[PDB]
C-alpha cells in the first residue's frame, strides 16, 4: 500500500495539540471522502472520522477532520497518553478501483525528554567475506520517541535492495532500540569507497560511515 | 453490542492454500457490505476483498484477483476468505471489517485481526560472525564490539560474554524477520578503550530448536 502520504511520526506533550497531514491525487482524495482510523498497540483499527469530518459515537470534538483539494488533516488537541496510537487515512482511488490507505503516523505523547539515537555501524567480518557473503549492521539505541527512518548510501547513491530494518522496541531504561541490515556481494562491498547508515529522528539525521580498509 | 472475530490464520508453505473466518455477533452481517484488509508487519493497511448486495458479488485488489475468493454463510453469520497459491508477500495480519457508505465509503467496525505466515523456513541453526571494534579506537569515548547471529529459525537464541562473566555494557538487539523467513540478531558490548590487546572477549551463542552451541573470538583488525 501507501498510495496516500502521511508523516511516519509526530509528537507533543500532554494537553498540547498536533495535526497529521494526508496527501493524495485527483483520483482519490481529490474526488473522494477521507476516513481516519486509530490503532492502539496490539489492537484493531477504530473509525474516528468519515466523510472528511463526521466523528463516530463517543469521539470528542478535540479529534477534528478537514479536507482541501487533494490533502486531508487530522487535528488532535488536549493530547492524553491514551492517544498514543498509529493513525491511518483512507479513501477510494478511481484510478486503481481500490480502497486505499496511508502508511500510518505513530503519535507519541512526550513523557520524557526528546533523546536522539546513538548509531554504531559494523562492516562485514573478515570471516563472512571468506564465505562469499557481506552484512553491514546498524545498531540504533537510546532514542525517544520510538520512531526512526533509516536510509542506506552506497558512496552517496541510494541503496534499495537487501535492506532489513526492525520496528523500534523498548529498552529496559524506557528508551527505544532498532537495527538495520544491508546485504551485499563482496564485489559490491570492495567496489565502493564508503557505505553509510542514515537515521532520521524528529527531522534531524545521525549518519555513520565505514570503508573497505 | 456488536463485534467481529477472525480465526483460521497460522503457518502455511509457499504455493499453499488457507481459509480465514470472521464471525459477526450483535448485528446481521448478511444485509451489510463486508471487507478484508491486511497489514504486513510494521507497515500500512492493504484492502484485499469485499462482498456486497444480495447475489452476492465479490470485489478484489489486483494483488489477489484469481487467487482469493470471498464468501459468507448467512446461517453461521460468518464471513470467509479462501486464499490459494499463497506467496511470501501475502504474509500479514488479516482484518475483516464492515463497509458502509454515506457521502463516501468507510469501515466502521473491525475484528481483532489474525496472523498469516507464508515461508519455507525449517528449524535451521545460525552462522555467528565477530563484529571487531573500530580500529579508530579513540582515547575519548570507548570501544563498541559485538557478535552477528545470522539466518536462523525459529526464535529464540541466547547470547552471553565470557560464559556469564561480562554483563557490563551488553545490549542484545531484538531480531529482524527477513523476507527469506529467517531471523538475524546482533549483540554489542561497550568495553574499555584500553585493555583490548590483553582482554579476551568470547560471545557464547546457543540456539535450542536446531541444537547449536557456538563460541566466537572477537579481536580487532591486524
Amino acid at each position: 500500500q501507501s498510495v496516500l502520504t502521511q508523516p511516519p511520526s509526530v509528537s507533543a506533550a500532554p494537553g498540547q495539540k498536533v495535526t497529521i497531514s494526508c496527501s493524495g491525487s485527483s483520483s482519490n482524495i481529490g474526488n473522494h471522502y477521507v476516513s481516519w482510523y486509530q490503532q492502539l498497540p496490539g489492537t484493531a483499527p477504530k473509525l474516528l472520522i468519515y466523510d472528511n469530518s463526521e466523528r463516530t459515537a463517543g469521539v470528542p470534538d478535540r479529534f477534528s477532520g478537514s479536507k482541501s483539494g487533494t490533502s486531508a488533516t487530522l487535528g488532535i488537541t488536549g493530547l492524553q497518553t491514551g492517544d498514543e496510537a498509529d493513525y491511518y487515512c483512507g479513501t477510494w482511488d478511481e484510478l486503481t478501483s481500490n480502497l486505499v490507505f496511508g502508511g500510518g503516523t505513530k503519535l507519541t505523547v512526550l513523557g520524557q525528554p526528546k533523546a536522539a539515537p546513538s548509531v554504531t555501524l559494523f562492516p562485514p567480518s573478515s570471516e563472512e567475506l571468506q564465505a562469499n557473503k557481506a552484512t553491514l549492521v546498524c545498531l540504533i539505541s537510546d532514542f525517544y520517541p520510538g520512531a526512526v527512518t533509516v536510509a542506506w548510501k552506497a558512496d552517496s547513491s541510494p541503496v534499495k535492495a537487501g535492506v532489513e530494518t526492525t520496528t523500534p522496541s523498548k529498552q529496559s531504561n524506557n528508551k527505544y532500540a532498532a537495527s538495520s541490515y544491508l546485504s551485499l556481494t563482496p564485489e559490491q562491498w570492495k567496489s565502493h569507497r564508503s557505505y553509510s547508515c542514515q537515521v532520521t529522528h524528529e527531522g534531524s539525521t545521525v549518519e555513520k560511515t565505514v570503508a573497505p580498509t | 453490542e456488536v463485534q467481529l472475530l477472525e480465526s483460521g490464520g497460522g503457518l502455511v508453505q509457499p504455493g499453499g492454500s488457507l481459509r480465514l473466518s470472521c464471525a459477526a455477533s450483535g448485528f446481521t452481517f448478511r444485509y451489510e457490505v463486508a471487507a478484508w484488509v491486511r497489514q504486513a508487519p510494521g507497515k500500512g493497511l492493504e484492502w484485499v476483498s469485499a462482498i456486497s448486495g444480495p447475489i452476492p458479488k465479490g470485489y478484489y485488489a489486483d494483488s489477489v484477483k484469481g487467487r482469493f475468493t470471498i464468501s459468507r454463510d448467512n446461517s453461521k453469520n460468518t464471513l470467509y476468505l479462501q486464499m490459494n497459491s499463497l506467496r511470501a508477500e501475502d504474509t500479514a495480519v488479516y482484518y475483516c471489517a464492515r463497509l458502509r457508505a454515506d457521502l463516501g465509503l468507510y469501515m466502521d467496525l473491525w475484528g481483532r485481526g489474525t496472523l498469516v505466515t507464508v515461508s519455507s523456513a525449517s528449524t535451521k541453526g545460525p552462522s555467528v560472525f565477530p563484529l571487531a571494534p573500530s580500529s579508530k579506537s579513540t582515547s575519548g569515548g570507548t570501544a563498541a564490539l559485538g557478535c552477528l547471529v545470522k539466518d536462523y529459525f525459529p526464535e529464540p537464541v541466547t547470547v552471553s560474554w565470557n560464559s556469564g562473566a561480562l554483563t557490563s555494557g551488553v545490549h542484545t538487539f531484538p531480531a529482524v524477520l527477513q523476507s527469506s523467513g529467517l531471523y538475524s540478531l546482533s549483540s554489542v558490548v561497550t568495553v574499555p578503550s584500553s585493555s583490548l590487546g590483553t582482554q579476551t572477549y568470547i560471545c557464547n551463542v546457543n540456539h535450542k530448536p536446531s541444537n547449536t552451541k557456538v563460541d566466537k573470538r572477537v579481536e580487532p583488525k591486524s
